[PDB]
């Protein structure tokens, strides 16, 4: 029916390991995706139309994927401003739905 | 006559008609003749005429000109600027009274209609980013739509009959003219004779 | 070009009616849809709905029945939300977005949100 | 044959063994067609006499008209060519054409 999970809720990268994050969806109704980024306290950003194009206000350096039930987005790396949560998109049907949203947690060390 | 959209159009060449007699009548309430003064339409000669007819509204009469707005002249018939054509239009009240409701007429479009386009097509239209299928219903429209025609209806829903003729000027052969006239003839005196 | 006002916090009481407004203004307004949405503290996003400015047409989710009501105005080019039955978790953000059909689907642009608390 | 019928810009509607002679001519995208239904037989099986031809219809086509060929009602045609000469002609007291002389054949012509 209607029912997003991504298969995570958060993801933790350290230092350089290049950031990637699906969107698995329900059952075929179609190929049509947005990511989102929300910054803690405003209106979130929109990071990527449809999972593989580019936007003209955002200095994109982003990796997608194909096409299908299935999305993915890989993003450039970890930035000094990338803790936010990420928000995936499905724009099939008049009931609109989104997912649980992913977290972006930089793992510090000792 | 036929729909707004699916304008009728007819073509007529190889006779002789005098079209004084069109603007001579009082029944004719608009004539907007941008092509060439009333009077020297008799005076010249063309060719291979073509009329344009159909219906509107009341209070449409001045969207049918050349290189102005207007949804109809958007969405339904669009006339070129350099277009050297004649218009005249007339009250068809007493001819749709109960009223009509077989009109149709285009509403939504993606752009502007090419200059006399006969754009014939159906199809669910969408102003929405979710895609469009299945059956209608947001950001899922009909392009077509009635017309009020109430037989209690005053100026801006009385349907008026529009006609615009058009026509190109000696291509190569010439077919239709305006008509010429005889007098009599005298004998026995010097005259100057142009037979 | 485009911008978007909203007001401030607002405070509401279980059981009442509130208003919510969000202002458009700089670009055209006849044309693209307007989107309601929610965050509940940074909690999954909700889709509340959506409407129409020129058909006047209104679309709600699966289950948005107790204050399901939409309005917007063209004299101020601005569109108000009825908030009804604010019983015990609607203390959360509003945010209002503006689509576009030629390029960039999906809610382009947003606003600011406007917080509401549930409070005796 | 019959196997279209866009763009009719142009529709007309009209009406020993005897032999028909036919001429077509196009000036300027006008078409001449002059007729001849029987002329005066002198022998068989070939073209002796002398007769003149009268004009039968004008049309404004306006086409440029390369080739053409004939049709035959199935279950011999002699074909000319026309060239820019020069004619001396004496016309009858009642204004037909009677005799034609030749300008560039014979030193006496
Ligand atoms: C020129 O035309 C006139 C008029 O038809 C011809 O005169 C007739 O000739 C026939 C015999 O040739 C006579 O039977 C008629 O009585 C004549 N009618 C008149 C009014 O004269 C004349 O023959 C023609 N000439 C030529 C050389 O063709
Ligand atoms: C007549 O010719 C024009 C091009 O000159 C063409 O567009 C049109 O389709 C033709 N008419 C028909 C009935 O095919
Ligand atoms: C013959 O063809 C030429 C094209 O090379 C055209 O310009 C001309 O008008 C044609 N002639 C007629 C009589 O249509």
């Amino acid at each position: 029916d209607i029912v997003m999970t991504q298969s995570q809720k958060f993801m933790s990268t350290s230092v350089g390991d290049r950031v990637s994050v699906t969107c698995k969806s329900s059952q075929n109704v179609g190929t049509n995706v947005a990511w989102y980024q929300q910054k803690p306290g405003q209106s979130p950003k929109a990071l990527i139309y449809s999972a593989s194009y580019r936007y003209s206000g955002v200095p994109d350096h982003f990796t997608g994927s194909g096409s299908g039930t299935d999305f993915t987005l890989t993003i450039s790396n970890v930035q000094s401003a990338d803790l936010a949560e990420y928000f995936c998109q499905q724009y099939n049907n008049y009931p609109w739905t989104f997912g649980g949203g992913t977290k972006l947690e930089i793992k510090r060390t000792v | 006559f036929a729909s707004v959209y699916a304008w009728n159009r007819k073509r007529i060449s190889n006779c002789v008609a005098d079209y004084s007699v069109l603007y001579n009548s009082a029944s004719f309430s608009t004539f907007k003749c941008y092509g060439v003064s009333p009077t020297k339409l008799n005076d010249l000669c063309f060719t291979n005429v073509y009329a344009d007819s159909f219906v509107i509204r009341g209070d449409e009469v001045r969207q049918i000109a050349p290189g102005q707005t207007g949804k109809i002249a958007d969405y339904n018939y669009k006339l070129p600027d350099d277009f050297t054509g004649c218009v005249i239009a007339w009250n068809s009240n007493n001819l749709d009274s109960k009223g009509n409701y077989n009109y149709l007429y285009r509403l939504f479009r993606k752009s502007n209609l090419k200059p006399f386009e006969r754009d014939i097509s159906t199809e669910i239209y969408q102003a929405g980013s979710t895609p469009c299928n299945g059956v209608e219903g947001f950001n899922c429209y009909f392009p077509l739509q009635s017309y009020g025609f109430q037989p209690t209806n005053g100026v801006g829903y009385q349907p008026y009959r529009v006609v615009v003729l058009s026509f190109e000027l000696l291509h190569a052969p010439a077919t239709v003219c305006g008509p010429k006239k005889s007098t009599n003839l005298v004998k026995n005196k010097c005259v100057n004779f142009n037979f | 070009e485009v911008q978007l006002q909203q007001s401030g916090p607002e405070l509401v009481k279980p059981g009442a009616s509130v208003k919510i407004s969000c202002k458009t203004s700089g670009y055209t307004f006849t044309e693209y849809t307007i989107y309601w949405v929610k965050q509940s503290l940074g909690k999954s996003l909700e889709w509340i709905g959506g409407n129409n400015p020129n058909n006047d047409d209104t679309t709600y989710k699966q289950f948005f029945k107790g204050k399901a009501t939409l309005t917007v105005d063209k004299s101020s080019s601005t569109a108000y939300m009825e908030l009804r039955s604010l019983t015990s978790e609607d203390s959360a953000v509003y945010y209002c977005a503006r689509d576009g059909y030629p390029y960039y689907y999906a809610l382009d642009f947003w606003g600011q949100g406007t917080s509401v608390t549930v409070s005796s | 044959v019959y196997s279209s019928a866009n763009n009719c810009t142009f529709e007309y509607v009209s009406q020993f063994k005897n032999l028909r002679e036919f001429v077509f001519k196009n000036i300027d995208g006008y078409f001449k067609i002059y007729s001849k239904h029987t002329p005066i037989n002198l022998v068989r099986d070939l073209p002796q006499g002398f007769s003149a031809l009268e004009p039968l219809v004008d049309l404004p086509i306006g086409i440029n008209i390369t080739r053409f060929q004939t049709l035959l009602a199935l279950h011999a045609y002699y074909v000319g060519y026309l060239q820019p000469r020069t004619f001396l002609l004496k016309y009858n007291e009642n204004g037909t054409i009677t005799d034609a002389v030749d300008c560039a054949l014979d030193p006496l012509s």
